[PDB]
């Protein structure tokens, strides 16, 4: 949090690209990306300092091309190219239960899936607060 | 005949400055010295001889000073009948590794719509083997349709049976367009019709052409793949008298993608930030797919809803397009009914009393009467109890249970989700069906007799196995 | 015409208390 | 004897049942008044933002 | 819906010009308005690109006068003018049955009554959805 | 302040403006007191105050213009003034109609010097600069009845809602950005 | 209501310093401010035509501050400077009896202690209307 | 060094033209030719010669062409050992009246956070004598603790009451920072402390120092303080080891304050009116209140939540900064449970059974299970009535009703206006009093035993006098 914000807006892309080195050579990999949602700000707050107009909620115009192409870069290689894979698994977090939010309905159009939580399970003794009613994987 | 130099470079708009001649708006421009190719294209004139271009790939490595040619003509794109088993790009290039596309034509794809004098007057009924859709919402021939839906619904699968279903037992040609969507389902889609043998790598008794641009693409390639699709089936309208095919998979993006460079070409934002000129945009292009008197073209087309939310400005002004809507809801799918089509929201123009006789009529407003009257009943059980209810109430209750029931059917494209095989139901026992329900034959039997069957005659025969291992 | 009208199926869209309670009965 | 007493207890009830539902039908009223004012100002105020900027 | 913004914003003053033709000679008239949303849309697309200032959900200013001269047009004239006449039928759309927003509020406030449709008498067998309980004529 | 009924010029003496000040703070009256219509109900339990205001809530199908009538027949009778009436936002149709409507009962005279209103009208198909100050032109004329023969005076307005809008629709076409609820800046000094 | 804005801006002020005469002097003073809340709305005013970032409500940023100056002013010396006093009793007005809104809020967060009037006490009778559970004075 | 001339004045932002020797950002600027100091910051460069400042005092009676003067390093206050029991102020100047503070070194603000290698992870625990927190959400030696509130819900009386119960027995020093609050209860506070015997006035045996900037000062001031506290902590934590307490009082005035200069600075604003650089500035001045391998800092922070929203841009990020939260509500307030602490909302870092313990761990997940499965049935009760439950049903009501009930406390500081008496638990007499609850031991007993008392010992004796 104390690092400047183009170093913030740069980092999951760096790491993408650290992925990618397994994935070309026949090796599989892992890769989190914790709390997208703070990437944002970043690039709102990187943006509007460069004299560009704001849209919704002040954020720029193209908030889903910064992910969209991010979430592409994942895929399952057949034999010709070696046969690696990557793997990812974003993490997002929304106001009090809220998920018809902006920012989250942009991510859960992308993926393949979600896994939810919440706090009256979380508080009845089901831990982990998996609510396996809405859950999907496709 | 004119070239220019690069004076900006802001995103994904740039600026060129010409000295000779003035290039007229919806031009192509190349630019030179990349190993790769890159297209530009002319949006307005800002005086002092200068225009602002919109660029449809990556505009990193550019340098100011660049020079820029001029090509004359908007872009143009190979056509006929050598593009059947191919897949092309937004400007017409192979991205399937099997040579170039060796044909005799060209064509620009920025047209004009047809006239007044040129539209036709004609209703048939198309069927389909679906239960819902057969009965509440027709299709016709030479008509529009949409599915609308949020996400997770089902829009993919019911568009990949409605080719299973449809476009197999069809004389003539089709294409499928794919606008801002995920790869791996278009690496998915191209396998499956290998297997089908609809594409062919050895003869040449093709039937599908591919275009395909998707959500990894700047917002200017996202914004113009549509009428690369389009331009191509006019083709096949016009020189061939032919009729043809035509899907396309969330034109939605088709809006998104233009209000992601509306506020760099300095523009004022009009309600829930959108551009002030999406109305505008969507009916210069929707005007293009229709049926002349020359030839005929079916389209479907998969509409995407922001949260579930109807009255959004994207699918609102979307409605006057269409002649028939099917709209599906998330309460339904997590009843586990599918496909999950809402009944009472479904509408379609050859629902007339003179077109599909009166008996089919009769039936589909009895069962929307009755669906409509259920919902009534269950604000009294919430207070008081079931078993208060009036016997005439209950009956009442027990037959639209089952009548909902009924309608849920299993598919062929899902025998691994389900893990039944699928069925088809032609038309006179849909109807028969109902209205056996509606008179009262089978209030003797148990619901889940009537839950994922085909026909009528199968409930009975799921019944008494019930019964036998009971 | 200017208040809040409320409509058929109104108790079970809500997905309260009320609704899940009519449903298990 | 036992079957008056029973309807006369049950008017009583369903009369303080609609007592409670007519107190909580009146604030939220007011909470829905307010959110609707709120939404109209900040739907203004983007659209201001974003002509001035150009 | 393929021709400019301009015709959309001048069809409805064209054929009520034709229709004042029979109104001034002894004779009587009828007009139809389908879609008076669509023309005031088209009205505010050209005022966004003028750059007048905005308003209420991006509409100009002078959006009421745009209407108001419309549909004050309409009238019955005593006999020493002929004694024509000319009646006029408006339509509007709603969103979800909000009778709350900027145009409708706009649109009846200027008529003399208004005739309510709705869907859900449309599928219990009342046809035409008339709701008798909110439709006036004064 | 040009005739519209086609009846001749209005020959008068003097001619006043429209913007004008407030009283100062030593004209006022320290004193409270109750103006009497003759109507049983208002004057039991809502009394009127002298020199004050009134919201007439209501609509149509309920005798409005029957009670605005009455009351402007019964305060010439009793105590002997005149009234004015002005129409912010009017209606064509509607105005036609209580034109006649007024002829009947006998409050305006088309014959001798006998009327007791004058009528000041601002239409809704005029510019949203002219129906914002149709209430001064009705204002400034019944203060010449009040300082130059000093008689009481009654004052009645269409709706004080269009004058609150057409005044939002002036400060939108100025250039001013707007407040809550996209509202003028300036709606209570106006 | 008649006066300009600047002048029901600059009011409380001036009369706060001649209160302040008597403070200094070794004397006791009072001061009742009518309403706070017409000053808010005049700044409101004010700030609106010079072009300000607006926020919560159309209020500026600064609000706050323009009351913390004011009621800063009351106070109690100590025997060195003299044994003078200051005492102020603001009044602010709400709707519907919402005392979570911005200005009421930030009031209370000023002074030391509330006396809160209720109008249904007032309507059955209860004069003067004060409710005993939520006044305090600290 | 080098002089410049005024040339635009505008409410707190004053712009300066150096026709040599362009000064550094962050440096400090003198004014000549007023009768009290007045300092500049340097904010910006702006071009042909001009930078664009911040002013920490008003700003009336200044003229376009005075003259300002370059000092040649950033704002430096005098620290050491010897402002124990002195006041200072936004530029480190006495406003005790008690003579000038004869330190032997300066330091500067602004400097930079620790860097990674130099963090400690060590945990434990620390007793309040408060039955909720140590119940629920226990705290932590050498971590940040939050505290949210809306206004009028007693922030402030909380904050009192842990600086007497821990402050009083604590080895080392404490330091005291109070930013954009009331002056009076800075004047008894220092009384008080005067009273108690922290501070002595004839000898060298204080030990807290205090730093003010209220709400009467411009918003260049406000936004200020809190450095110039962290600077005077930070030197007993590194060039001694010892061990600090650090309170601060309403950090939110610090966020507000910066958002009064910043449409005067010329940016867009980004959401509901807030300055585009919310989060990196919070977290520059957020990340230098740590514990290192040199010391440990233990933090106190009273947070405010605007219009009782804790939705809003300002209160929503500092969720991310600390290790253990306590948030009160009003709706508690309402029914006469004090402290009003919502007990399903409130979180700590070392609630695991590996720290804690499996018994305390266990008691507090099954008060917390209670107290949720209760919250279930308020529809069907508000309306129907309690007659519609079964029997179960009936006695989970009673039981969450009679917990709720125990978790009220008297407190001390408070005995002046409540007419009681300030009681202190030990932690072992609360475990055991909610299991007993928890068994069904207690349920002869009236629900109204359980309010306002310590121990359980206490709600027996209270039941049988109200008999
Ligand atoms: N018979 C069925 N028809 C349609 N969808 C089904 C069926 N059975 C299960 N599903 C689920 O519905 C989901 C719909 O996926 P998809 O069509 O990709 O969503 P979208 O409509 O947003 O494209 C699938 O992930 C699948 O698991
Ligand atoms: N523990 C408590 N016991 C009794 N009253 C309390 C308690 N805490 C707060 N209060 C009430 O709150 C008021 C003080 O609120 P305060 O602590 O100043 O709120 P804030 O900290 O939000 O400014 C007191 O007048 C008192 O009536
Ligand atoms: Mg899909
Ligand atoms: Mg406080």
């Amino acid at each position: 949090a104390s690092d400047a914000a183009p170093l913030q807006y740069l980092a999951p892309y760096s790491g993408c690209s650290m992925g990618e080195y397994f994935r070309d050579n026949g090796k599989h990999a892992l890769i989190i990306y914790d709390d997208l949602s703070k990437q944002a700000v970043a690039y709102r707050q990187m943006s509007l300092l460069l004299r560009r107009p704001p849209g919704r909620e002040a954020y720029p115009g193209d908030v889903f091309y910064l992910h969209s192409r991010l979430l592409e870069r994942a895929a399952k290689m057949n034999d010709a190219f070696g046969g690696g894979s990557l793997t990812a698994l974003p993490v997002i977090e929304t106001q009090a239960g809220d998920v018809s939010a902006y920012i989250p309905t942009n991510v859960i159009s992308i993926t393949d899936g979600q896994i939810f939580l919440e706090t009256e399970l979380f508080y009845k003794g089901i831990r982990p607060a998996i609510n396996v009613g809405l859950s999907v994987s496709r | 005949a004119a070239t220019g130099r690069i004076v900006a470079v802001i995103g994904a708009v740039v600026d060129v400055q010409f000295d000779e001649g003035l290039p007229p708006i919806l031009n192509a421009l190349e630019v030179q010295g990349r190993e790769t190719r890159l297209v530009l294209e002319v949006a307005q004139h800002l005086g002092e001889s200068t225009v602002r271009t919109i660029a449809m790939d990556g505009t990193e490595g550019l340098v100011r000073g660049q020079k820029v040619l001029d090509s004359g003509a908007p872009i143009k794109i190979p056509v006929g009948p050598e593009t059947l088993g191919r897949i092309m790009n937004v400007i017409g290039e192979p991205i399937d590794e099997r040579g170039p596309i060796k044909t005799k034509q060209f064509a620009a794809i920025h047209a004009e719509a047809p006239e007044f004098m040129e539209m036709s007057v004609e209703q048939e009924i198309l069927v389909t083997g679906i239960k819902v859709v057969d009965l509440l919402a027709p299709y016709a021939k030479g008509g529009k349709i949409g599915l609308f839906g949020g996400a997770g619904v089902g829009k993919t699968v019911l568009i990949m049976e409605l080719i299973n279903n449809v476009a197999k037992a069809h004389g003539g040609y089709s294409v499928f367009a794919g606008v801002g969507e995920r790869t791996r389902e278009g690496n998915d889609l191209y396998h499956e019709m290998i297997e089908s043998g609809v594409i062919n790598l050895k003869d040449a008794t093709s039937k599908v052409a591919l275009v395909y641009g998707q959500m990894n693409e700047p917002p200017g390639a996202r914004a113009r793949v549509a009428l690369t699709g389009l331009t191509v089936a006019e083709y096949f309208r016009d020189q061939e008298g032919q009729d043809v095919l035509l899907f396309i998979d969330n034109i939605f993006r088709f809006t998104q993608a233009g209000s992601e460079v509306s506020a760099l070409l300095g523009r004022i934002p009009s309600a829930v930030g959108y551009q002030p000129t999406l109305a505008t945009d969507m009916g210069t292009m929707q005007e293009r797919i229709t049926t002349t008197k020359k030839g005929s073209i079916t389209s479907v087309q998969a509409i995407y809803v922001p949260a579930d939310d109807l009255t959004d400005p994207a699918p609102a002004t979307t409605f006057a397009h269409l002649d028939a809507t099917t709209v599906l809801s998330r309460a339904i799918a997590e009843l586990g009914i599918y496909p999950a089509v809402d009944p009472l929201d479904s509408t379609s123009r050859i629902m007339d009393p003179n077109i599909v006789g009166s008996e089919h009529y009769d039936v589909a407003r009895g069962v929307q009467k009755i669906l409509q009257d259920y919902k009534s009943l269950q604000d009294i059980i919430a207070i008081l109890g079931m078993d208060e209810l009036s016997e005439e109430d209950k009956l009442t209750v027990s037959r639209a249970r089952k009548i909902q029931r009924f309608l849920s059917q299993p598919f062929q494209v899902a025998e691994v989700f389900t893990g039944h095989l699928g069925k088809l139901v032609p038309l006179k026992e849909t109807i028969k069906g109902f209205q056996q329900i509606l008179a009262g034959e089978y209030d003797h039997l148990p619901e889940q007799a009537f839950y994922m069957v085909g026909p009528i005659e199968e409930a009975v025969a799921k019944a008494d196995k019930l019964a036998e291992e009971h | 015409p200017e208040g809040v009208r409320s409509g058929a199926g109104a108790v079970r869209d809500a997905g309260g208390a009320f609704g899940k309670k009519e449903q298990a009965d | 004897e036992s079957t008056t007493s029973e309807q006369s207890a049950r008017m009583t009830a369903m009369d303080n049942a609609s007592k409670n539902a007519s107190e909580m039908i009146d604030k939220l009223t007011l909470t829905f008044n307010r959110t609707r004012q709120a939404v109209i100002t900040k739907e203004l105020i983007e659209i201001i933002s974003g002509a001035a900027a150009l």
